[PDB]
DNA sequence: TGCCGGACCCGAGCATCCGGATCCCCTGGAGAATCCCGGTGCCGAGGCCGCTCAATTGGTCGTAGACAGCTCTAGCACCGCTTAAACGCACGTACGCGCTGTCCCCCGCGTTTTAACCGCCAAGGGGATTACTCCCTAGTCTCCAGGCACGTGTCACATATATACATCCTGTTCCAGTGCCG
DNA sequence: CGGCACTGGAACAGGATGTATATATGTGACACGTGCCTGGAGACTAGGGAGTAATCCCCTTGGCGGTTAAAACGCGGGGGACAGCGCGTACGTGCGTTTAAGCGGTGCTAGAGCTGTCTACGACCAATTGAGCGGCCTCGGCACCGGGATTCTCCAGGGGATCCGGATGCTCGGGTCCGGCA
């Protein structure tokens, strides 16, 4: 089963805390690495990362929306 | 709701049915106007046998048609469906033209 | 007596019906004038030699062997018309 | 009447009846041949001036138009027509 | 006294007139002598190209049903065929058209 | 014993000595000359040849030459061919 | 008793060799007879021609500050001109080279 | 540091310094004896003109390079520096061949 | 005598000059190998046609202004061969 | 016989499991365009006849080229050196490559227009044809002079080498935006 | 919120290296003088290809009306083109290294190339005829028309799936069960 699709988001963002935020091809590849459907759920994470920044829980670091670089918030 | 296909798919079948068919497709009345507005820059009240403008259209949309499949080349080569003059001046060039 | 504007006789419809025989899918705006300049360059490319052809064969009427001779100079062949 | 215009409609013809003897022709797809063989016939003969003009020879023999049928002609095409035109040398010369 | 006049072509066994082609080759201004084997050669492979299009366009109009040779199965003929389509590359056909040909990108999903 | 060959080197260079009395040039560019100079008058010969074979034209005077040029060349150049030779053949005329 | 022997090319004022051209005509048997202004004819607009095309390689080779020209003199008075281009597009030149020509896509920034 | 210039700057230069000169690029020895491979395919027992070689050295080299400036023209409307063989064959085939 | 691997006589930094001569700036690995199918496909149709004029010629030794024939019949024309 | 604490059973917490909201997906409804089957009327194609003109036979004869022979020449083959380039690989970076966000341009479907096409008709412009006659040029004769071959020498030019500048990249300093504390 | 430390980002200096130049030195291949002859030229003749006169007819161009399917414009919206970001690899470049082409010398010959011979085969002309060409006819295959079969193609919609939020129930701790205790 596992969980919804932000906890997987969330520790694919905070797995490295590089100084850049993480872009959308790294945090696809720590979701393929640590393991989920990365193949059909695409359309899934990309509304669920836009959810998130939309919460205010991420920030998107250079572009907008599915593109640039995504990294944790302030506090 | 009207019926209303989607885009290129009527594009698709005018491709096909134009390969299949043979005809003329542009009418051949402004050719000749054409054939006669160019002829009469070089020497006027020159007469035409219509069999020598229908040679003259055949060989002209046969380029144009061979170019257009370059053209096409072309647009594809470049990652891409839609053809842009881009397209038009590679093949003069490399056409030698 | 004079000519001055058939080339915007060359119907756009008639562009993309040589493009879909040509193969073409999607066509941009700004195709069709210049493929109209580039097909009249080829038409006085032609229709100079054949006024040259007339001319030497003293004629005031252009027949289509003439024709026939100004497609084979550039090697653009074309059989049914010659005889 | 006209003067005599002279065709290959009866020869080519005569051979469409060899190899097919169901179909039909249009005078259209008559006039593409006849300005077709037309086009070759001066094309192999213009090789072979060039190919006199090289040689420096005075007489045209089968020779040099065999030469220049490998010139022209596409691979298995060249060869088979080089068989075929030799057979009917051959029984040509036999008369 | 003179024997009966058989045709060059009949001493071939052929179907093309040798002396209509041999006189075209010497007035055509290529030489002054011609060989007597030459014309019947040219002749000869005149009728191998002849009848090997020939064949090949009847049946492609064998192919769509038609009885009657039309420039379109010329143009299927000519171009169909890598040898025919390179000898006669840059030859134009008068309604015969072009070989369907569609890019499979340019098809959908 | 040596064949002799002809060569238009010799007019090559007379020519560049009219148009250029201070200028030199190597055996391999008379080659290219040599070589240019045949080559236009294969071309010009060959389509005069078919220009006469068209119209059943057996004698061949500057008329054809000069309709020839003016379809071979393109923009000013066969006017002012046509012109010079037109001075050149007139005053050969009056010669 | 007879005349003196005076050369066509100087009747016509031209350097060419109008006998030799005339005799290259007549082995080249693209008539069985030719009027006599056509050598001529040849032979001026043949200097026309050698005369553009070297005035072009001494412009090139004055450029080049070498006094003997070059087949690299020729390319680069030939391929400038690019109503040659259209003249002489499908000709090869040897040890001419090429038009030294570089697209800004290739230049940086 | 040990200098090295960035990449393209080299490959400029050498640009520049081929288009300067004229010369045949290629070893001749090996092309001669790849002249005499192609040329044993046809028939034995051949000799070989020097002048022979180097026309065919030099016509192979123009052609060469003239359609390497073709591809550099296709791969410049391709929006690419980096040529692939894609490019080459596509210019063949509108070419013609 | 007999050769058997002269593919390779032609190198690559040979194609790397020429195609800096041809004005290429980045070249792949696999430009070398199409264009030696594309040049053996080129010789081998001009040096067909020189055997086929020698033969003609009845001689054992190739000459140059067989190349010129060689070149001039797809208009590849060359200068300052014997021509 | 009432009284007070121990334990437990009742309320709270919070996790947990689906309730419904919502996004994607597969297959059927709908529509329509297109192939297949005759029907009809038609118009060019094939067959025939008559008529011509050039293929053919026959002869001659002269010369084009195939062969025989002699010569002599670059190609071919080997070899000894011999440095220029070929190869090769290793770090580095930047360019293809690929995904996504956005936007408006052009395929599609409509209304409106309009001139192309039929087709019908005349006029007449010039092409095409035969004939006539002669200007010129191929063929022949005899004769000469510049072109090619060949020799010979000699300066335009490559190469060498030492100077002088262009430029390319990269370290270094000045300066403004941000981040985190005052 | 401000202010200064931290960090990025641009301009510039400077060096190293290629790029370009100046001149010294063979140099051999350009460049130019001559022997000869064989093709260029002068003249004669033939005689015919071709320039022009005449014709006529026929094929080209224009005009008139009508119509209709093509074409032209509005909307419009979605999908492809473009923008942007980020990355990873594959040459770029920059060294060492192997080889191998190249240059120069020697020795050979097959075979190209020039010339005598002759001889057979093609050009040229009298006779002629029969096969090939032009016109017409008739017809039958074929193009347009009409109707249905067929098949592709686009959206509607119910089902799978998933996730924030109430339900819920078991768990986790405190008034009420529960029994000794005074």
């Amino acid at each position: 089963s596992g969980p919804p699709v932000s906890e997987l988001i969330t520790k694919a963002v905070a797995a490295s805390k590089e100084r850049s935020g993480v872009s959308l091809a790294a945090l696809k590849k720590a979701l393929a690495a640590a393991g989920y459907d990365v193949e059909k759920n695409n359309s899934r994470i990309k509304l669920g990362l836009k959810s998130l920044v939309s919460k205010g829980t991420l920030v998107q670091t250079k572009g907008t929306g599915a593109s640039g670089s995504f990294k944790l918030n302030k506090k | 709701k009207p019926h209303r296909y989607r885009p290129g798919t009527v594009a698709l079948r005018e491709i096909r049915r134009y390969q299949k068919s043979t005809e003329l497709l542009i009418r051949k009345l402004p050719f000749q106007r054409l054939v006669r507005e160019i002829a009469q820059d070089f020497k006027t009240d020159l007469r035409f046998q219509s069999s020598a403008v229908m040679a003259l259209q055949e060989a002209s949309e046969a380029y144009l048609v061979g170019l257009f499949e370059d053209t096409n080349l072309a647009a594809i080569h470049a990652k891409r469906v839609t053809i842009m003059p881009k397209d038009i001046q590679l093949a003069r060039r490399i056409r030698g033209e | 007596k004079v000519l001055r504007d058939n080339i915007q006789g060359i119907t756009k419809p008639a562009i993309r019906r040589l493009a879909r025989r040509g193969g073409v899918k999607r066509i941009s705006g700004l195709i069709y004038e210049e493929t109209r300049g580039v097909l009249k360059v080829f038409l006085e490319n032609v229709i100079r030699d054949a006024v040259t052809y007339t001319e030497h064969a003293k004629r005031k009427t252009v027949t289509a062997m003439d024709v026939v001779y100004a497609l084979k100079r550039q090697g653009r062949t074309l059989y049914g018309f010659g005889g | 009447k006209r003067s005599r215009k002279e065709s290959y409609s009866v020869y080519v013809y005569k051979v469409l009846k060899q190899v097919h003897p169901d179909t039909g022709i249009s005078s259209k797809a008559m006039g593409i041949m006849n300005s077709f063989v037309n086009d070759i016939f001066e094309r192999i003969a213009g090789e072979a001036s060039r190919l006199a003009h090289y040689n420096k020879r005075s007489t045209i023999t089968s020779r040099e138009i065999q030469t220049a049928v490998r010139l022209l002609l596409p691979g298995e095409l060249a060869k088979h027509a080089v068989s075929e035109g030799t057979k009917a040398v051959t029984k040509y010369t036999s008369a | 006294a003179r024997a009966k006049a058989k045709t060059r072509s009949s001493r071939a066994g052929l179907q093309f007139p040798v002396g209509r082609v041999h006189r075209l080759l010497r007035k055509g201004n290529y030489s002054e002598r011609v060989g007597a084997g030459a014309p019947v050669y040219l002749a000869a492979v005149l009728e191998y190209l002849t009848a090997e299009i020939l064949e090949l366009a009847g049946n492609a109009a064998r192919d769509n049903k038609k009885t009657r040779i039309i420039p379109r199965h010329l143009q299927l003929a000519i171009r169909n065929d890598e040898e025919l389509n390179k000898l006669l590359g840059r030859v134009t056909i008068a309604q015969g058209g072009v070989l369907p040909n569609i890019q499979a990108v340019l098809l959908p999903k």
